[PDB]
């Protein structure tokens, strides 16, 4: 029965080739951008010094404004309701957030030509930009899941059709059962000072994971 | 195909689908709203945010219960929250799938009528259900005859059944729960220094009891060592680097719940409500009633409520018979697992609410029909 | 039987899981395969494009995965 | 499991109480199969309505000890076994499965009752009706008088008989091949 089902490579392989015409595919190659960007700080990936840096961001942003274009055209169908405001706010922010990568990527790359390396020897100058991406990332995966709510609600509406609603060509997994009684550990007596749980953030790698295809 | 189970209460909601082991979705039952200017553009055009991501935005937030005391009493933020656990929490459409509420006793009828028409009329369900939270927590348990404590964030209640037969005369709704236990927490800690007076801080005096609030076994000669010695003292760490120290409020707190005079109410403690229960019922099934005496709900989870209820049960009841006591380790989720299992029952599959009932009834088929 | 068991959805999921693990595999494999060819041809640039691009955000998953159980 | 609280049976920790419940749960739904087809062949009367108030009780109590065990089994891996250390956890499960046992045995008395009674009726063909495969035994003769023993004059406080609660080993021993 092993055969039979690689029909779901050929199925979730095919998602790759459609140039930025889907919103999930270029949502994932902004997150592969924005990984490869953090992981340049600790300097273990392929970006090697701060031209990197630029290039990746002048890229991002360049995905970034055609992910607000889609969202816009997407929008714009659907009738008014709770799911397209939240839609609005999300590209709202993906535009702010692209315009400052855009000038600062800019302004940093004047001053690296400029003052020489030294002045932005220091890895302190690309905190900005990888700051601006994360929060750009965040953005388009809120954006992400809204329009997919969005087209799912109102994919009986007219208007709807000739569109590669996220809704049609994608479906959700269930999320993952919470656990039913909270971990018991030592720490009581390893440490005396009780502190409140830290809470944990969606890494936006994995709220794309959760996206499959038919 | 499966049926959604959502138990919504005061201070938490829990969803998920009926026949499995756990939910699927569990957030905090607050909406909160921006408190202040916003001059960068683009970022202000969000005005409202709900569950979870409004917690992690308290500083900027006004944050507000929909449900008090068990009642309803925002309906227009109560269907942001229903939106947002069928939607951006268990990613299903309501179209084909019953599902099945709670409601605690001795409840509004206006309650469970306003929340039966939106069900049909806005999220368009086939089919659903109410039930009762306590008589929920012994489909968990795994027992058909006992007496059920349930305690959770705004309303404790008990609800005595023997084989199955519930006696209505004998259940007693007393309304002070864990949101009392946290505002008189507040007014304790100014003795020490310390004031919490924002909404978003009442949600940091809330972690603060979680962590480090217990019930004594005995209060009078808890107190004669809490002055004594320094050894009750533990210290918590505030989100901003500030270190706080507690000494005899880690007791005080909790024991509001066996001295309610502490808070200013005239009713008894928790202890003789059940004794007071169990005396109501008939002389010949109080046998088995002073045992499987069962509990429920997180404000239950304190460090020795079990063994301290017990020690006050048996000094009422008399000394012949035994008094046991049932605590299990996931009783915070007792409610739901207990929906779980009757949602999913086989014989259960045909005393659901469906539409057409609805059409030719409206809201009021539901008290005919789900008591 | 008579009633849907936890026991079966739990099994179900498992499988699942499993087959997501073996998947990602027979696509490493299939990649080894494509890559290590000396010959190419037209249709092969496009399948081998997108199979790198499928295993590098497949890795990049697992390594964000990886991490969550550390503190 | 009843012998695992005395701990001298087969099973030695929460574990194995665990994997006999989805067993005697699983036992169920054929049981329900078996009592069913008989109650549909058997008309209208006093003994097929006892025998389907029996039936639902059976759905009910197979289903709670599938998902009780399911959660027990859940809480064993996260906390460890030290959550469960103490045998508090496993009486939950216990408790269903003697409620279970009350409810099988009286359903297999009331299927008995309706196969002798309606043997020759249409409708009981090509079936294996307990008529033609068991026999009841005589129920055994009362005590004529309750022999006074000299315990009662040491209390001093005289109570209510203990009522006998029947065993379901004994319940079962009556009945007897052909
Ligand atoms: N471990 C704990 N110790 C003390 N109090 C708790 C603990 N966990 C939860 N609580 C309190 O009990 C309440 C539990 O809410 P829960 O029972 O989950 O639903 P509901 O909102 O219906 O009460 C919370 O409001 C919290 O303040
Ligand atoms: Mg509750």
């Amino acid at each position: 029965s092993f055969q039979e089902e690689k029909s779901k490579l050929d199925a979730e392989v095919s998602k790759w080739d459609d140039s930025g015409n889907d919103i999930i595919v270029l949502a994932k190659q902004m997150c592969m951008i924005m990984m490869e960007m953090t992981d340049f700080t600790r300097g273990k990936g392929p970006l090697k010094n701060t031209s990197d840096v630029i290039s990746a961001a002048k890229k991002i942003a360049e995905a970034g404004s055609r992910m607000d274009k889609l969202g816009r055209t997407i929008a714009d169908h659907c009738p008014d309701s709770a799911c397209k405001q939240d839609l609005l706010a999300y590209l709202q922010r993906i535009a702010l957030y692209c315009h400052q990568l855009n000038i600062c990527s800019k302004v940093k790359a004047e001053v690296q030509n400029l003052g020489g390396e030294l002045v932005v020897s220091g890895v302190d100058s690309a905190m900005s930009l990888i700051q601006a991406a994360k929060n750009l990332m965040n953005a388009v995966v809120q954006t992400v899941k809204a329009s997919y709510v969005a087209s799912t609600k109102y994919q009986k509406s007219q208007g709807m059709a000739s569109l590669n609603l996220p809704a049609v060509s994608w479906k959700m997994k269930a999320p993952e059962k919470k656990p039913l009684v909270k971990r018991e550990k030592q720490d009581e007596t390893q440490t005396k000072i009780k502190r409140a749980s830290q809470k944990k953030h969606v890494n936006p790698v994995q709220a794309l994971s959760e996206f499959k295809a038919m | 195909t499966t049926a959604l189970v959502c138990d919504n209460g005061s201070g938490l909601v829990k969803a998920g689908f009926a026949g499995d082991d756990a939910p699927r979705a569990v957030f905090p039952s607050i909406v909160g709203r921006p408190r202040h200017q916003g001059v960068m553009v683009g970022m202000g055009q969000k005005d409202s945010y709900v569950g979870d991501e409004a917690q992690s935005k308290r500083g900027i937030l006004t944050l507000k219960y929909p449900i008090e005391h068990g009642i309803i009493t925002n309906w227009d933020d109560m269907e942001k929250i229903w939106h947002h656990t069928f939607y951006n929490e268990l990613r299903v459409a309501p179209e084909e799938h019953p599902t099945l509420l709670t409601e605690a006793p001795l409840n509004p009828k206006a309650n469970r009528e306003k929340m039966t028409q939106i069900m049909f009329e806005t999220f368009n369900v086939p089919a659903m259900y109410v039930a009762i939270q306590a008589v929920l927590s012994l489909y968990a348990s795994g027992r058909t005859t006992g007496i059920v404590l349930d305690s959770g964030d705004g309303v404790t209640h008990n609800v005595p059944i023997y084989e199955g037969y519930a006696l209505p005369h004998a259940i007693m709704r007393l309304d002070l729960a864990g949101r009392d236990l946290t505002d008189y927490l507040m007014k304790i800690l100014t003795e020490r220094g310390y004031s919490f007076v924002t909404t978003a801080e009442r949600e940091i005096v809330r972690d603060i009891k979680e962590k480090l609030c217990y019930v004594a076994l005995d209060f009078e000669n808890e107190m004669a060592t809490a002055a004594s010695s320094s050894s009750l003292e533990k210290s918590y760490e505030l989100p901003d680097g500030q270190v706080i120290t507690i000494g005899n409020e880690r007791f005080r707190c909790p024991e509001t719940l066996f001295q309610p005079s502490f808070i200013g109410m005239e009713s008894a403690g928790i202890h003789e409500t059940t004794y007071n229960s169990i005396m109501k019922c008939d002389i010949d099934i109080r046998k088995d009633l002073y045992a499987n005496n069962v509990m429920s709900g997180g404000t239950t989870m304190y460090p020795g409520i079990a063994d301290r209820m017990q020690k006050e049960i048996t000094a009422l009841a008399p000394s012949t018979m035994k008094i046991k006591i049932i605590a299990p380790p996931e009783r915070k989720y007792s409610v739901w697992i207990g929906g779980s299992i009757l949602a999913s029952l086989s014989t259960f599959q045909q005393m659901w609410i469906t539409k057409q009932e609805y059409d030719e009834a409206g809201p009021s088929i539901v008290h005919r029909k789900c008591f | 039987s008579l009633s849907p068991d936890p026991w079966k959805r739990d099994a179900r999921e498992k499988l699942e899981k499993q087959q997501q693990m073996h998947i990602v595999d027979m696509l490493s494999k299939e990649i080894h395969e494509l890559q290590n060819k000396v010959d190419r041809t037209a249709e092969e640039s496009d399948r081998l494009r997108k199979l790198m691009l499928e295993w590098q955000f497949q890795k990049r998953l697992q390594e964000s995965k990886q991490k969550d159980e550390d503190d």
